[PDB]
């Protein structure tokens, strides 16, 4: 097979792996056998993507976030993404049993790699299908609705050579749903030459999970996702209660003209009473949470709580309008 | 390593007037350089980062500007409590390396 | 609320050791570069090296690597520089520093002076 490895899973949500770089620079005894420039290697990512877990692509840091990296770095980060870093700061580099075998200026590197040259901006929320040779750049909602995705990001700007992007997948996918994403970048060596280019790739696959889920949908009745949905769109407070239990999937949508409150549900809850904004991990923090406070749309979120999952909470997610003088919400009472 | 030249190692100025220092780099740091202030029986002080950003709580009359090999840093209206040391060092490359010092009367 | 809190000034013999502590505060220890900087009597600074404790990876300009070893001590916040076979160009004070990695230095400690002498 080609240099073929499957994403790391991490909880019962996470998934993660990430490229490698300067490769091409080779030792003498390959070097000197060598002319006329350097090529990209047969490696490749796989994920398989339930409803509502999280994909992280981790690749070489552009030229211009690096630059940027530099003076970012005197900024804090979230307790939610310093988590994120704590789930992806590993990185691939198995060399197996590298016993007397050959293996398999920070800006100047940059640089070097004539500033690496990945998928850029929000990486995953313009998102190639597998589907056709267009290859087009679609919003990962049209094929998607209701995504949570980020735009990419610098792993450690303490370390700011990696970043990573990510996304949540909904209940409902067109059937036998496959995306790609793809991290390139150049360099050179002791050649008469001089140059060189490498590529890492990531396929992106889902399992046999996918469905119409609970959640009282705020937009149509006639929801394309949920089992459930709530009477009119806006002008007036409306809204659902639901008993749901671990081994179950359930949610929250916002129309186009509303938005989550909880700004990062589900990270964060509505407490009922006392009327106010908590974590998903206040009394529960051994959890499995199904989304992403640095997503680019805080319209939708859901979640797909596992068997084994062990925790316990009465909490609830709303969606408001412009005008913000609304409650519309779903009461989600979880393993009650 | 990379050397960081500040050629004066004095520089004098009256209280009101304008004062540049400069900071001179034997390879290109691109912005990568902070000036410090060291004032006698202290330790040195950020002032600047980044070659031309001021640090958190600096004030206003500092500043400093420059990219690639050649840096300023000046004071706008120079007050009777800033003489000291002013040390540029450039992060491109480890190790860290320091300019000679400015000394301002 | 970061704070630096360096050990007291030390005499020495030549040819002896000393060990000289930074205790940070009031921030994660394992994000940043903690570095020494050297200042001999009436002189310029100069940078000494650096430990990342996070990872444990050292850097010392070349003229310091032979006598002086940096450590941390991650449970306590503490970073560590011992200077051996001690002679009269050791007598300096001795800054610790916070940085982000290869980054400008934001916050220091007070400084520890070393005296050479018999």
């Amino acid at each position: 097979a080609p240099k073929l490895m499957m994403s790391a899973q991490i909880h019962n949500n996470r998934h993660v792996c990430d490229f490698s770089k300067n490769n091409l620079i080779v030792p003498e005894s390959l070097k000197k056998k060598e002319e006329l420039g350097g090529n990209p290697v047969n490696i490749h990512c796989y994920a398989l993507l339930k409803p509502l877990d999280t994909l992280y692509v981790k690749c070489p840091t552009s030229k211009d976030n690096y630059e940027a990296a530099k003076v970012n770095i005197s900024e804090n980060d979230n307790e939610y993404e310093l988590q994120v870093i704590s789930l992806i700061e590993k990185r691939f580099h198995n060399f197996e049993t590298l016993e007397s075998k050959k293996p398999g200026d920070n800006s100047t590197f940059e640089k070097y790699f004539k500033n690496i040259k990945i998928k850029p901006d929000k990486f995953f929320e313009k998102v190639i299908n597998e589907y056709d040779d267009t290859e087009e750049e679609k919003d990962l909602e049209s094929i998607l609705p209701g995504a949570i995705v980020s735009p990419m990001k610098v792993l450690k700007k303490k370390d700011p050579f990696t970043s990573y992007a990510a996304f949540v997948v909904p209940p409902i996918v067109p059937k036998d749903l496959h995306f790609k994403v793809e991290c390139n970048n150049t360099e050179y060596k002791d050649e008469n030459q001089y140059i060189s280019g490498y590529n890492g790739i990531i396929h992106i696959d889902i399992s046999n999970s996918n469905r119409k889920i609970n959640g009282c949908d705020f937009s149509t009745n006639n929801s394309s996702i949920l089992t459930s949905s709530v009477k009119l769109v806006n002008g007036e407070t409306k809204n659902c209660e639901i008993n749901i239990n671990n081994n179950e999937v359930f949610g929250i949508i916002c129309d186009n003209e509303t938005n989550l409150d909880p700004e990062k549900c589900f990270h964060e809850i509505y407490s009922k009473d006392n009327k106010t904004v908590k974590k998903f991990r206040e009394v529960i923090p051994n959890i499995d949470i199904f989304s992403l406070h640095n997503s680019n749309k805080k319209k939708v979120a859901y979640a797909k709580v596992p068997l084994d999952y062990i925790n316990k909470l009465l909490f609830s997610c709303s969606c408001k309008t412009s005008h913000t003088n609304t409650i519309g919400t779903m009461k989600v009472t979880l393993n009650k | 390593d990379i050397v960081m030249t500040q050629s004066h190692k004095f520089m004098s100025t009256s209280v009101g007037d304008r004062v540049s220092i400069t900071c001179k780099a034997s390879q290109d740091v691109t912005n990568d350089v902070a000036w410090y202030q060291q004032k006698p029986g202290q330790s040195p002080k950020l002032l600047i980062y980044s070659a031309s950003y001021r640090y958190t709580g600096v004030p206003d009359r500092f500043t400093g500007s420059g990219s690639g090999t050649d840096f300023i840093f000046t004071i706008s209206s120079v007050q009777a409590e800033d003489l000291a040391v002013y040390y540029c060092q450039q992060h491109y490359s480890a190790p860290p390396t320091f300019g000679g010092g400015t000394k301002l009367e | 609320q970061v704070q630096l809190q360096q050990s007291g000034a030390e005499l020495a013999r030549p040819g002896a050791s000393v060990k000289l502590s930074c205790k940070a505060s009031g921030y994660t220890f394992t994000n940043y570069w903690m570095q020494w900087v050297k200042q001999r009597p009436g002189q310029g600074l100069e940078w000494f090296g650096a430990i990342y404790p996070g990872d444990g990876d050292t850097r010392y300009t070349q003229k310091f690597k032979g006598k002086a070893t940096l450590t941390a001590d991650k449970s306590s916040s503490t970073a560590y520089m011992q200077l051996s076979s001690l002679a009269s160009e050791d007598s300096a004070v001795y800054y610790c520093a916070r940085s982000l990695y290869l980054g400008a230095m934001d916050y220091w400690g007070q400084g520890t002076s070393v005296t050479v002498s018999s």
